[PDB]
């Protein structure tokens, strides 16, 4: 059974291995989620980098 | 050329704590930060006090978006009784608007845009909890499809509409509804007047109403021409899977009043923090 | 639509006898039945709801019973103020339907009708018409057949009559006659006879008139 | 050297002396619509020197009993400049924004301002105080224009969300002890590639006086607050007639 | 304890519209449903539709869906209906009554007054009496009965008067009859042979609608 | 026909069970997604953002909730006074409910990892003074004196060009994880008591205001984890949602 690419995770896959007993791809299970994190755009959303040992204001 | 000016880090476990000693000197100040830059403090525990080598084996799988949304929740309760005023004809049309219950609504209001698939579960029971051998029919009405006016209407032939024949003695039926929104993701909060022309006071109901989240109606009926003597109460449970989220928002600390727009009570505004007597007592 | 048929259409009985009327629906309505009592020119009132419980202001003489499709309503003992039509109503299917009605009259003895045949006058001939009337009073029961014989032939259409309601003390009915015919077609024939076949006698009485009488 | 900044976009130049770093919203620089995500088949126009420039809005007044102010973008620029006329002549619109808030004071004054950027900031209503009636905010509050409106409840921000959790949004504090300016670069954030600017607001600004202004008698009692908004990478498609509202 | 009062009888033409009312008191109007039951000739009953007056809730009949609308004013305790495209077979009495608490079942105990509504395009005509006196010259038998006839009256009805109300037990009434869109009346009084030719009787019919009183000597 | 014996668990609907359901549309390819900034792939990125801590939560300022976001600091006659005192547990009802770290912590039962508390000084430029931010391990009440409170984790911060400072609460626990603390058998999972003292004085010249405000911020660290997800107590729905 060759499934098509009709799913909400197209282009950016968060799952690793799922089980799909039907033809469509959105009817499958959730799967093991991806461990990738990027907190730099939320915690330090500035242009110039601020070092830990260096003072933030000159 | 006559014109010149026309030319992700995989973190399966938590971060370990490295050992550190005391520091004595000038010029380096990891404690002093600047909160006026709109950024969080990058100071760690080893740069302030003396720490030791700690191997952290704690996993971060429970903190994922997929594991946080893979649990089902109650979104709608449809009551089709024999006596009453609302749905006593044998059929009930429920518009698809999953804002009626505040347990799963606060999760969806954490993010602005959310693209996901859903898994519906329909549990059938009597108002007193008993079960009878009764046949029930589901139907999905997208926008543009005719709505039924009776149980013996032409819309219940269901040529192109999805339909589930379930019984009250059967297990609840599970389907997988795909991403049906015409946009890239579901928009929980719509800002602006979507209509055209000059906006009046009588047309103020259209604020915060986006057509991308309107999936139509969900109609149920009793299979048969005669009326059934048993009352049917249906409960819908949605399980979110394959979820991508964007633009996180603050949660709501006020009780919900209406499902159309996030209104709040003006006279009674409950604070988020629990009050106490003094700031120096505990 | 669940239709209801009541039997009989009209039942006449005296005061002091049990009256049993039946209401029947095409489908099962699960003991959802009502009963009404409508008098002459009055609003109906609820007698017994759900075929087991009587409403307020209803005496204990009205007792209904029934299950499934076929139902019944027993009246014991009958009084003099319980006359009127009766209907039944279902609470199962939308729209709600009513019965055909059952009129309750008072049974009396046999009575002979009064023959009244009058020739037309000359005052109605100025407007271009003519009307010959024929009345009958003090007759029982209401079974009658109007027969007009002119030169051994019937005329259709144009023969229709009306009746009156039941009286209090006399408790009889009355007949009326209205015929529409012009003046130029009245003087072509001479034989005019008003006949009524009733169950009092095997042969109806014969009474006729002429032009110059 | 990090406190002195200069922003040169178009024919306008903003020069500050004491300011913090430039805050990029979610680490995304504003860019043009790519050919993969574009759904409109018509050719859009991209003016640079006539649109992408700093537009100074109206001047507010910061008092001791100030509650807060909010501006809806791009509702403040539908009638200002060539950007306002191109937004009315075109059906589709996509642009990033450069928000710059200027608030200067002396060294004897004190106070802090919280400048935040909230995408899809939907205004609610108090429902008359009882909550038994359904009321909606009018056109003067949802789209105030270039003037702006005043928040009647700065704690719940007329949406039911607390002010304490507002720093998860791209924000920048204005504390009068350290800095007098704040610059937030906001790209285009929507579920659609193009969207009409007249019927929909992409995001909104929120300037709330969390720390009140306190000063002794004899100092300057008038503290102005100015907002200079600059579009970045504007695209206009679907040329039509003149549509005001 | 509960009294339901309706509007007055109105005579309308075919093609126009009408609007009635049903004012009641003595109970909470917003918590009890209402129904409308019509009664056509002779004893047939039909069901117009139900109304649950909280904000708006109406259960229309499949036959009378487009010919009847139900509206409820929440300020004053009243229930008004409106009918469109009236015809000859829509001339019947209309009833209004209170239903059950939050239910369309549990049929009505207290009903209305039954305002009659007739639909006719006939012009109002003053009545003309018709004399009827015997006869062929031979009186038979011992009872010499007589009467009178009314032709050309609109609308219903007229009044009967025999010698200024002398005998009230022998005078009988009769309903109207349909003859080419006009109505007619009749009477039958059993009089013995002791009146004619000694005493003289007369019949007088008065019309309260058209204010026409014609006396005829028999 | 293969032989098959059914097991317990037949006709059971578990809300957390991940199964395969039947699709209702054949070959329904959805809308192709676009690039939207601010993608959240994990909830720990939200907990590391500093949110405003409400240390001034009292019963007097409930009518004016804008005063709960900061606590005052003025000139004192005697040295060594206590400014504010609160618990460092994000899972307790109190000051930590207003932060997004505490609100996401109430969706879970057990939590681990160190957290940071950031104090920002919003006074005048001519205002100088030193502050003591002490962290006390559990086992005792709030210290009455400054000499008793300096035995724990503390730092010395002076007002200057940097108007804010941070001092991380160290993860000092008997267990690897701890549940939310309440009055009873769950009070043993307490984090500690955060006290703020006056180090020397608060000095202002002539013309400067004698009362300033300090804004409190709180966030998590890189080793912060949570588990055993549940529903929070802050959400409430009594009658219905119309």
């Amino acid at each position: 059974s060759h499934e098509n690419s009709n799913s909400a995770s197209e282009g950016s896959t968060i799952n690793y291995t799922t089980i799909n007993y039907y033809k469509d791809a959105y009817a499958a299970s959730a799967g093991r989620q991806d461990m990738s994190q990027d907190p730099k755009r939320f915690t330090d959303p500035v242009m110039d980098v601020i070092h830990e040992m260096a003072p933030p204001l000159k | 050329d006559p014109i010149a000016d026309m030319i992700l880090q995989v973190l399966p476990t938590a971060a370990n704590t490295e050992a550190s000693s005391h520091r004595l000197g000038t010029g380096v100040v990891p404690a002093l930060q600047a909160a006026e830059t709109g950024a969080s403090s990058n100071a760690s525990d080893k740069n302030l006090i003396e720490t030791r080598c700690v191997l952290n084996h704690h996993s971060t799988q429970e903190t994922a978006i997929g594991n946080f949304f893979s649990r089902a929740g109650l979104v709608s309760i449809i009551t089709m009784p024999t006596m009453g005023t609302q749905n006593t004809d044998g059929y009930a049309n429920w518009d698809i608007d999953l804002m009626g219950y505040a347990q799963l609504r606060r999760k969806c209001e954490l993010f602005t845009y959310m693209r996901f698939d859903a898994e519906f579960t329909f549990v059938v029971a009597k108002p007193n909890g008993e079960l009878v051998p009764q046949l029930l029919q589901y139907m999905y009405v997208p926008p543009g499809a005719p709505k039924p006016t009776s149980r013996d209407s032409f819309a219940w032939q269901t040529a192109t509409n999805p339909s589930v024949f379930v019984k009250m003695t059967d297990p609840p039926a599970q389907v997988s509804v795909p991403f049906m929104s015409p946009a890239s993701a579901y928009q929980w909060f719509y800002d602006g007047y979507p209509t055209f022309g000059e906006h009046l006071q009588a047309n103020d109901l259209d604020y915060g109403q986006c057509p991308n989240n309107m999936m139509g109606t969900f109609s149920i009926r009793t299979v048969g021409t005669k009326k059934s003597p048993h009352s049917i109460t249906l409960r819908v449970y949605m399980r979110i899977k394959h979820v991508r989220a964007w633009i996180p928002r603050p949660l709501r600390n006020q009780p919900y009043l209406f499902k159309t727009n996030p209104n709040y009570k003006g006279n009674d505004i409950k604070c988020t923090s629990t009050s106490r007597d003094k700031i120096t007592t505990l | 639509d669940i239709q209801m048929t009541q039997s009989p259409a009209s039942l006449s009985v005296s005061v002091g006898e049990t009256v049993t009327i039946t209401c029947r629906a095409s489908e099962n309505i699960y003991s959802n039945l009502a009963w009404y009592q409508q008098k002459q020119g009055k609003s109906p009132q609820l007698l017994v709801y759900a075929a087991t419980n009587l409403a307020d202001g209803v005496p204990s003489r009205f007792s209904g019973s029934g299950s499934g499709t076929q139902y019944s309503l027993k009246i014991n003992s009958l009084q003099s103020e319980d006359f009127g039509t009766y209907y039944c109503q279902q609470f199962w299917d939308t729209p709600f339907t009513f019965g055909s009605g059952t009129k309750l009259a008072i049974k009396r003895a046999d009575a002979a009708p009064t023959v009244s045949i009058f020739p037309p006058s000359s005052e109605q001939l100025t407007s271009g018409g003519a009307s010959v009337v024929c009345f009958l009073n003090n007759f029982y029961p209401k079974d009658i057949n109007v027969k007009w014989k002119i030169d051994g032939s019937e005329r259709q259409n144009g023969v229709l009559n009306s009746w009156t309601d039941q009286d209090s003390k006399d408790s009889t009915y009355s007949m009326s006659s209205t015929l529409t015919l012009t003046k130029d077609e009245y003087e072509r024939h001479n034989s005019y006879t008003c006949e009524a076949t009733h169950k009092t006698s095997t042969s109806p009485i014969v009474k006729s008139f002429n032009r110059n009488e | 050297s990090d406190r002195v900044a200069q922003l040169t976009i178009g024919n306008s130049t903003i020069t500050t002396q004491e300011a913090a770093n430039i805050v990029i919203a979610y680490g995304e620089w504003p860019e043009y619509c790519p050919d993969t995500d574009a759904t409109a088949v018509d050719k859009p126009t991209r003016p640079d020197v006539s649109v992408n420039r700093f537009f100074t809005l109206d001047t507010k007044s910061w008092a001791k009993d100030s509650k807060g102010w909010y501006w809806k973008f791009p509702d403040v620029l539908t009638e200002v400049g060539v950007f306002g006329q191109n937004a009315q002549f075109h059906y589709l619109y996509r642009s990033g924004f450069c928000v710059h808030v200027q608030c200067n004071a002396s060294k004897f004054h004190q106070g802090a301002l919280l400048v935040a950027v909230l995408p899809e900031y939907v205004l609610g209503t108090i429902a008359g105080g009882t909550g038994n009636e359904n009321s909606h905010p009018p056109y003067a509050t949802t789209q105030p224009g270039q003037v702006g409106a005043v928040l009647t409840h700065p704690y719940v921000l007329d949406a039911g969300i607390p002010l304490s959790q507002l720093t998860v949004c791209p924000h920048q504090w204005i504390n009068l002890r350290t800095n007098n300016c704040a610059t937030i670069i906001v790209p285009y954030m929507n579920t659609v590639p193009f969207d009409s600017a007249l019927n929909h607001c992409n995001f909104g600004l929120l300037v709330i006086p969390v720390v009140p202004l306190d000063f002794n008698a004899g100092a300057t009692s008038e503290i102005p607050i100015t907002v200079t908004i600059a579009p970045m990478c504007a695209e206009f498609a679907g040329l039509r007639q003149a549509v005001k509202q | 304890e509960v009294q339901l009062q309706q509007s007055g009888p109105e005579l309308v033409k075919p093609g126009a519209s009408v609007k009635m009312s049903c004012k009641t008191s003595g109970y909470t109007f917003t918590e009890n449903t209402m129904h409308w039951v019509r009664q056509s000739h002779g004893k047939s009953l039909e069901w117009i539709g139900g109304i649950y007056p909280k904000n708006d809730d109406t259960k229309y009949n499949q036959k009378f869906k487009g010919k009847a609308t139900l509206t409820v004013d929440k300020s004053s305790s009243t229930a008004c209906m409106e009918l469109r495209s009236l015809t000859s077979e829509d001339s019947a009495v209309y009833y209004c009554a209170r239903g059950d608490y939050e239910n369309y079942f549990y049929a009505m105990d207290y009903w209305g007054q039954g305002t009659s509504v007739t639909v006719s395009s006939a012009k109002t005509t003053p009545p003309s009496v018709y004399p009827l006196a015997p006869g062929c010259g031979d009186t038979t038998g011992s009872s010499v009965t007589l009467g009178c006839l009314v032709k050309g009256y609109f609308p219903e009805s007229v009044t009967v008067t025999w010698n200024s109300g002398s005998l009230s037990s022998s005078v009988h009434t009769f309903p109207a009859l349909l003859q080419s869109g006009l109505y007619t009346m009749s009477s039958s009084v059993t009089v013995p042979s002791s009146t004619w030719p000694s005493q003289t009787v007369t019949c007088s019919v008065a019309h309260p609608a058209s204010s026409t009183t014609v006396d005829k000597k028999l | 026909g293969i032989p098959t014996e059914l097991k317990p668990g037949t006709n059971q609907f578990l809300t957390t069970d991940d199964g395969v359901s039947a699709p209702i549309l054949p070959g329904f390819h959805p809308t192709p997604p676009i690039h939207i900034p601010g993608e959240v792939r994990n909830l720990l990125e939200i907990c590391r953002v500093e949110t405003i801590l409400e240390v001034n939560n009292l019963k007097t300022n409930e009518t004016t909730p804008m005063q709960r976001l900061c606590f005052p600091v003025s000139v004192q006659s005697k040295t060594g006074e206590l400014c504010a005192a609160f618990r460092a547990d994000p899972g307790r009802d109190g000051p930590w409910q207003s932060t997004i770290l505490g609100q996401l912590c109430r969706y879970y039962t057990q939590w681990s990892g160190s957290l940071e508390v950031t104090f920002m000084f919003a006074g005048s430029f001519m205002a100088t003074g030193k502050m003591l931010i002490a962290y006390t391990p559990p086992g005792g009440s709030v210290p009455a004196d400054r000499i008793t409170a300096m035995l724990g984790t503390h730092v010395i911060w002076d007002f200057g060009l940097q108007s804010s400072v941070t001092l991380v609460v160290p993860w000092i626990s008997n267990t690897h994880y701890r549940a939310h603390a309440r009055a009873g058998y769950f009070d043993y999972y307490t984090t500690g008591i955060i006290t703020i003292w006056y180090q020397t004085n608060y000095v202002v010249p002539i013309g400067a205001p004698t009362t300033a405000y300090i804004v409190a911020l709180a966030a998590a660290q890189d080793n912060f984890t949570m588990k055993l997800c549940k529903d929070t107590e802050d959400i409430e729905q009594t009658a219905n949602i119309q």
